[PDB]
This record gives C-alpha cells, structure tokens and sequence, in this order.
C-alpha cells in the first residue's frame, strides 16, 4: 500500500523515470547503482519520512524487496 | 532585525539562555567528539556534572538531590510517574484520578491506562480553570492510587491549588503527582510545603536546551514506579541544572517585568478591541501565558481541524473558544514585542470580522 | 572595596553586552545590568558588594564568550 | 580494524550528520566534498592508506557532529 | 535562504572546532597550541616553525617587515621598491618611510598585472634594502614571478618582502625555491578567524590571543589538505562563470595575462557600461564553500543588468 | 551641537524645550552614576567616535560635551 511512494523514491535519487519502475531489482545489478548511492537511497527513505533505520538494516538493503519488506516490517 | 508577534511559536517564548548554553559548552565539546578523542577523566568529569544539575534542580524546588531522575522531557516524566505508579501499585491500587484540562501526554497515557484496566475519571473544571476542591476531595476511592494535577495550564495559564491538592492526597494516603513544566522556575514550588510526591519538570520551558527534563520522585516516604516497556547527553542535563540555577536566582525579577508586560498586553488589547474576554480565572493567573477569546469572528482565525478541548472544560462555547489567540511573555520578551503583538492583533481582529470564512473555507 | 572599578565594570559590562548578536539577549543584557546596578544601588554591608562585584565578574565573563562565539556562528 | 560494512556506516553517518548543518555553505561543501571524497578515494588497496583516509574520517566525523550541534544550539533564525 | 553575487572568507568549521577550546578557556594561553599553529603555518610555506612569528594580521606583518629593514637600513640604505598596486597598508608603510627621508619608487604593473622583470633588475640601487611585491594581484588575478624576482634579489644580496595575503593557501609556496626572506600572511584570507596574522622571516643561509593563533594554524593546515580540491573545483567554477558569461556576451575580455591567473579572481571587463549595484572592470570572487548556484545567480543578475544598462543608453 | 543635546534630551527624558546648555547633571538633571555612563555611551554611539573613560571623568557640565573633537 505505500510500496508505490518507495519506488518513487528510489526512482527519484537513482534518475530512472517511471517505466523502469519494477519490483524485486537489484540496485547494484538491475539499476545501475553501487554501494555510496545505495547508503544515499537508504538515507533518502529514512528522510523523507520521520522513520530511522539501524545499519544493519540498511546493509541488508540491496534489492528492491528489501526496501520495501523493511519500511512496513518497522513501522 | 524582524519582530515576531507573541502567538506564533510557544518555543519562542522561552530561548536558550546564553548563561546555560555557556555552563553546557564544555560537555557539548566533550560529548559529540566519538570516544577515542575523550581524556580519561570523561566518566568523573559526567558523574561530577550530573550530581551538580541534581543538586539544581533539587534546590529549586526545594527536594533532596537523590530524589532528582532525568529524563528526555516532561513527557517521558508523565509516563514514568503516571505509568510507574499506577504499573507498580496494580495489586491494591487500581483507580486514577486527573483534570480534563491536563496535557496531551497525560492524557493519553491516562487513557493508555484505561486501555490496559485501570479506572481513571478525570475531574471537570470549573469556569475559571480551576478544579473543585470538593469535586476532588469526594472522588478519592479506597483504591486510589495516584491524583495528577498540573502546576499551571499550558494553554489559559491558570494555577492549580497545588498545596491543597496535596494536602487532600496525603490526607487519604494518596500519592500526588504534579506536571510542573509550565510552572518550574516561574512561581515558586516546595515539594515538602506542597504534599508533593511525583513531579514532571521540562528542561526547554525553563530557558534550557530541547530534549532534556526531570522528575522528582519522593524518598521520605519511599514512592515506587516501574520500569516502562536511555540515558540522556550529559551536555543537556548540565543545561538542565543550569537553567535551574539561573531560574532560581531569576525568578523574583522575572515574574515582575513578565506581570508589568502582560498588564500592558492585556490593556492595550482591551482598550482598542471590545468584547474580548480572557479565558482562566485572573486570580490564580500566572502572567506568562495568556489566552484571549474574541466575540463576533465566526468561523476560524486562520494564521478542518480540531478547536481546543481545554476551553470546551471551562464552558465556552464552540464559535467563541474556536478562534482564540494564546499569548506568551516570557524572560526576554520585549515591549517593542507586546506593542507589536497588540497592534498586529488588533488588525487581525478587525479585518476578520468585517469577513466570512465561506471563501477560502470552498478551495477544492 | 573599589570605588571607580565597579563603575569601570559597568560600563565593561554595558559595552560588552551591547555587542550581542541577537537582539534578545542584547536587549535582556542591558535591561538586567541597568536594573541590576540600580536595584543594588545604596548597599552598605562591604561583604554584599563583593560578592555583588563577583557575580558581576563572572556574569562579564560569560557575556564575552558568549558575544564572542556567537558572533562567530553569526552568519550575516 | 576496519571492514567494509563499517566504512559504508562511517559513510552514512557523515552525510547524515553533514545534512544537519544550519548554514547552506557548510551542509553543500560538507556533502559534496564526502561524496567526491570517498568516491575519489574508491578502489585503493593500500591498506596503510584506506586505514588513515578512515582515521580521517572519523576525526572529522567528530568535527562535523561538534560542529552542526554547537551551531545549532546558536543557529537564531 | 537566498543567494548573494560574487561580488572576507567564511570560517572553515574545522578551524572553529579547533580554536573551541581554546575561546572557552580565554574568557573568565597556551605555550604547546602556538607551537603547533607555528609548524602549522611553516609546513604550509615549506618553511621551519622557528621562522614563524604571529601577528594581528597581514596589516601589521607588512609594517614589521617593511618598517623593520627600512627602520634598520637607515643609516647607508634608504631606498626601497615595491610595487604601486600594493595593498593600502603596503602604500601606507612606504608613504610613511617617504615621509621619514626614504626613497620609495613604486614600480607599475603592465596591462597583464604582471611587473616587468627586466624594470625591477634595473631599478636596483647600491643603497637599496628592501624589495616588497606582493605574491598575486588581488584585482585581476595575475600571479607574480615571485620565484624570479627572489633569484634576482639574492643575486644581487637585497632582501626580499612578500605579501602573501591573497596568494596563501590558493597557490602552492615554498619559501626556499622562490628565495623569499619575508613574508605576510593573514588569517581571514584563508578561511581562519580575524585579527590574526603571521609573518615568515628567514633564519637560513640561502600578544595576540591563543584562540586567534590556533586559528590560523588550523586555517593552514585545512588549506594545505585542500589545496589540490579547492584548486581544481574553483577552476572549474570559474571557467563555467567566464565561459556562461562569453556564450551570451560577444564582446566581454577578461583582463590579466592567462596562463599565469590564480583561479579565486576572475577579473571581466565591459563594453558600453560600468558601475553595477545589487574602463573599468569588474572583480568576481570564486572562494572554497561557493556552490554553483552562486555562480549561475551572479552570470544570470549579471547578464541581465548588462543587457538592461546597454539597452539605457543610446548607441549603436 | 543638535545631536548630543538631543541625545541627552532623549536619555534623561527631557523634551526639546528643557535642553538647557548650562546645568549640572547630578544638582540640576537628576542623574546618577549610571545614567552618566550610559549618556556617555550614547554619545559614543551617536557619532562614530570613542572617548576614553579619562576625558569621560572631566565631562560633568554641558558644556565639555558640546563638541570636544
Ligand atoms: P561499494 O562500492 O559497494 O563499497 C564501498 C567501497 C568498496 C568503494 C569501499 O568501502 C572500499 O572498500 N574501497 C576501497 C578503498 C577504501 O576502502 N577507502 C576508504 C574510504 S575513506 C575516505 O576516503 C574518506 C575520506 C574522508 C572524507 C573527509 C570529508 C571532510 C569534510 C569536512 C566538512 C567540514
Ligand atoms: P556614583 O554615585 O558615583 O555611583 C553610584 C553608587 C555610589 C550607588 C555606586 O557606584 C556604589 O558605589 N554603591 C555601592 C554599592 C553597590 O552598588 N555596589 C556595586 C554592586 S554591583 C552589582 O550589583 C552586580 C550586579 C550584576 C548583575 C548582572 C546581571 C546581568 C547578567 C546578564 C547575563 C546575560
């Protein structure tokens, strides 16, 4: 249900536009990121909203799924 | 240099004093550096520094420092006293008594109380915001556990008969909890003249740094509360006790100049702005916080949502307590402040009841 | 005990104070070293005005720091 | 005595800690000269130099924390 | 949050964070924290930390060197050069001996801000003492030979001044190759507190407050780390603020001789008008925390108040 | 000569018709101490100029704070 504003989000720091948009992608191997703008992408979904999260969640965010399995599994 | 009118912010009315930001520089420099650049000395150097603050803090309430426990704010103070006692004593003491005019924090967790089993009734207020003595003293039941009544409302600014309230608890072997965080530092408190037994102090309405506060828990008799379901920077608890100290020396001065400028305020608005009214009773006022209710403005004064539940207590009515205006003057409030303040209300006043809401009200 | 020194400490105190970045603690500072000299105006006991004079030293000090560092986090 | 994942923590923590300065200059200089930092300094194998880049780090990991706090708590707006 | 056009430094918040501790225990000295802001600022000018003796700024640095040879010169040796685009004080210093009995001349610059090398070996007198040029033009931008103009001095056994005030921690300097003797330095220039400066004096054969003096220590030791970064993104910067400006004006020339240009000062001169408030020339500054923003703000304003005061004026 | 009466009209809380150029502070203006040393500091503050507290010690008439420079 807020799946959708996390690919936003993703879709916004990384410059993909919205047809690229699909789920379970990895960052590093199906989007074209590396490890810096992953920790900016984490960074960027907990500061868009007042949510933290530890560093090894963060560290286990390397897909797409994963991001979207760990804001509703903290909430 | 812009003014600010005295309604925007209540954080604006009470700013970090220099004095205790000068008493919390060494620990902030000694604090955000990671531990590795730290001397030797850095756990002395904070157990020296918390017992100072105790000793503050205490003093200015008149209470033994190892009666002193910092928390993150008021809040957290609400929680543990509210929560403490009432978690500690489930086995015979089971009911809860507070005001309808409280905070949002205790009554929620009043509330989160309720959800979990306890009986709480919260006592109305009379028109003046003031509770009634017999109200409270015929609904203590033999297992009441706890009466929690602020110091002084955040929102009309009215006092609270503390020492009474006190003495009808202890009468009945009841304990008493107070939430003092618009109240510390700007009208004198005694903890032992007032039966006193929990009490919430806000570290950032004492001219203090954010994120600090404290609670007294009382020693002689022994009070008890349970853990809730950590440790706050040393740098704030400095600030804290500071703030304290400065507060204590200050407060005589202080409570002066803020009556003189909230009389000015006050009779400045009155005497360009008829059928204004101001909400609390003035005889058990504290002139920090005002709140002023203005008649033939419908609608709302906007500067969908929920009015306030504190003047809906005091039996005004939906149109008059949905536009008012709360005013706050504090330790560095200026007259050019309240001139300002006064002259910028009474043009919103007046612009406003010469419209109607119905235009923006219709934006969709 | 000294006679031209505490009014050399007013006048430090007053300039000091009036170089606050920030128009709260500038106009708070004056008002309260104003008020404060006047208010302990006609003190006898030597003891009270020392100390009066040592609260007033340190007081000075923690305007300077405070006037000085501010002033260098007071971006213009 | 370090590894990776810890390098990319100490990453995190300065862009997060650079984001809270309350002056424009100091938050975009301080981003933009950790992001060009580690990205110049990606791919070195060094072990002596990737362990005093991250001693470096810290150090000024501490600066920035001193910094946007101290700042903060002077930051009148 | 606004913008302000390129036209002091701003506090780098590592020189702060290293004089904290030091303001806060100089309100209510430190014998070890001035010898290391001493071999701060000498391992930033290749020099050894003996040689480094502070001052209240680049001000009184150029009046102790100057005042201080000349003053001590004066009884076979009252002629001096230096340069007539010096700073005020530089001016002030010499108008001051002028005015005690010393011959000044003050060499001119050329139309590239670079002075003529084969004018000042020529200028030499046997009774001259001291020879002061200033390390960069801080109008247009232009670098001095000063390495030459050292080789030339200890050449012919006259000591030789610099005033290293807008040059220090932008271009590389190194005491020893360029044969200087004296040097200033100031503090606000790069980044560190004002009301302190530092001066070199050479010790080889070829009160100012602690807080101020930890500052500029901590100054020169971030420009040493920054200098290759701050180097290549003021270059940048400043030939994306050059080059925007030349793609919308045809007739705009940039004043100073290139190849010899310091990236911080860009100097631009233009056509038809002059005097822009928000020939003659106009100075922009491109410093360590300038963002692009400010670049394409100041080209924008820029461009547009050209366009608008050509547009005022009646010509074809 | 407009501005430092003027001042000293406008700290001691005098109007521009009581600005006498010949009376005392401490017997005809009802001063002290403290309000003369923050009339001298609004005299330093009128006009860009610093008196030290020497020359400040002989100003107690009008007279001397008409024009000294
Ligand atoms: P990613 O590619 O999946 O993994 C990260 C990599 C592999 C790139 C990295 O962790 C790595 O191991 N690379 C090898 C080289 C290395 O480990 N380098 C260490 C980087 S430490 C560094 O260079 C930081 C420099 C300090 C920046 C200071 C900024 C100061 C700002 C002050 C503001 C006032
Ligand atoms: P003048 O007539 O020659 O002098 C006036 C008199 C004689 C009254 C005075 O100079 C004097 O000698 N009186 C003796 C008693 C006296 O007043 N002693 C000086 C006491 S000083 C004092 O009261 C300290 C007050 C300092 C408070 C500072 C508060 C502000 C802090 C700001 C923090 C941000």
């Amino acid at each position: 249900t807020i799946e959708e504003r996390v690919k936003k989000i993703i879709g916004e720091q990384l410059g993909v536009k919205q047809e690229e948009v699909t789920n379970n992608a990895s960052f590093v191997e199906d989007l074209g990121a590396d490890s810096l703008d992953t920790v900016e992408l984490v960074m960027a979904l907990e500061e868009e909203f007042d949510t933290e999260i530890p560093d090894e969640e963060a560290e286990k965010i390397t897909t797409v799924q994963a991001a979207i399995d760990y804001i509703n599994g903290h909430q | 240099e812009m003014l600010r009118p005295l309604y925007m912010d209540v954080q604006a009315t009470t700013p970090l004093d220099p004095r205790v930001l000068d008493a919390m520089l060494p620990y902030l420099i000694n604090y955000y550096g990671n531990p590795h650049s730290r001397t030797h000395a850095y756990g002395w150097e904070s157990e020296a520094a918390m017992e100072r603050a105790r000793q503050q803090v205490a003093s200015l309430i008149g209470a033994d420092p190892r009666e002193i426990i910092f928390t993150s704010g008021a809040t957290e103070s609400n929680n543990i006293a509210i929560k403490g006692v009432a978690r500690f004593y489930r086995s015979r003491k089971k009911h809860l008594i507070t005001t309808q005019t409280e905070h949002k924090c205790v009554l929620d967790s009043c509330r989160s109380l309720e959800a979990e089993g306890f009986q709480v009734t919260y006592l109305p207020v009379q028109k003046s915001g003031i509770i009634d003595l017999k109200e409270l003293e015929a609904a203590i039941q033999p297992d009441t556990s706890l009466v929690s009544v602020m110091t002084v409302n955040n929102e009309i600014g009215v006092k609270q008969p503390i020492a009474e309230i006190g003495r009808i608890c202890s009468s009945r072997k009841v304990y008493f909890h107070t939430d003092a965080a618009q109240a510390v530092g700007k009208i004198p408190l005694d903890v032992n003249d007032m039966k006193i037994d929990l009490m919430s102090i806000s570290g950032h309405k004492i001219y203090g740094p954010k994120g600090v506060g404290a609670i007294y828990i009382r020693r002689r008799p022994r009070v008890r509360v349970e853990a809730l379901q950590g440790t706050v920077p040393t740098p704030l608890v400095v600030g804290l006790g500071a703030a304290c100290e400065v507060a204590q020396q200050e407060m005589e001065y202080d409570h002066k100049r803020i009556s003189k400028l909230s009389e000015r305020l006050i009779q400045n608005i009155m005497k360009s702005l008829p059928d204004v009214v101001m909400n609390g009773d003035p005889k058990h006022h504290y002139p920090g916080c005002i709140n002023l209710s203005f008649a033939y403005v419908e609608g709302e004064s906007l500067l969908s949502l929920e009015p306030s539940y504190v003047l809906r207590a005091i039996g005004t009515d939906e149109d008059l307590a949905h536009s008012s205006i709360r005013f706050g003057i504090g330790r560095f409030t200026t007259e050019e402040e309240v001139d300002y303040t006064v002259e910028k209300c009474i043009q919103h006043v007046k612009r406003l009841r010469e419209m109607s809401p119905l235009w923006e009200m219709v934006q969709d | 005990s000294s006679r031209a020194q505490v009014l050399a400490l007013y006048r430090a105190m007053l300039r000091e104070s009036k170089r606050f970045s920030a128009y709260n603690y500038r106009t708070y500072a004056v008002r309260r070293i104003r008020d404060a000299f006047r208010e302990n105006k006609n003190v006898k006991d030597p003891v009270e005005i020392q100390t009066l004079v040592n609260k007033a030293k340190r007081d000075l000090g923690v305007i300077r720091r405070q006037v000085h560092i501010g002033q260098l986090y007071s971006t213009d």
